[PDB]
């Protein structure tokens, strides 16, 4: 319910960065395939994590 | 029974068919064929109904 909504930036983003240290359970992006997540280059990602 | 591939590795040259399907792995964690994680089947159904 106070879900926090951030932005973070002024760096480079990663997609195989999540295949090292976090043991998944689901791992869903819709909208875009996440294996393209590494070299898109996203603008202020309002990063949601909870 | 109408199907349509829904995954492929490779785009398609104009007027190609091709048929053998298995169970397609969507980047990493092998499917080794077996259906492992992020393994979905290229085979897809549409919603053909009155």
């Amino acid at each position: 319910y106070a879900w926090n909504r951030k932005r973070i930036s002024n760096c480079v983003a990663d997609y195989s960065v999540l295949y090292n240290s976090a043991s998944f359970s689901t791992f869903k992006c819709y909208g875009v395939s996440p294996t393209k997540l590494n070299d898109l280059c996203f603008t202020n990602v309002y990063a949601d994590s909870f | 029974n109408y199907l349509y591939r829904l995954f492929r590795k490779s785009n398609l040259k104009p007027f190609e068919r091709d048929i053998s399907t298995e169970i397609y792995q969507a980047g990493s964690t092998p499917c080794n064929g077996v259906e492992g994680f992020n393994c979905y089947f290229p085979l897809q159904s549409y919603g053909f109904q009155p």
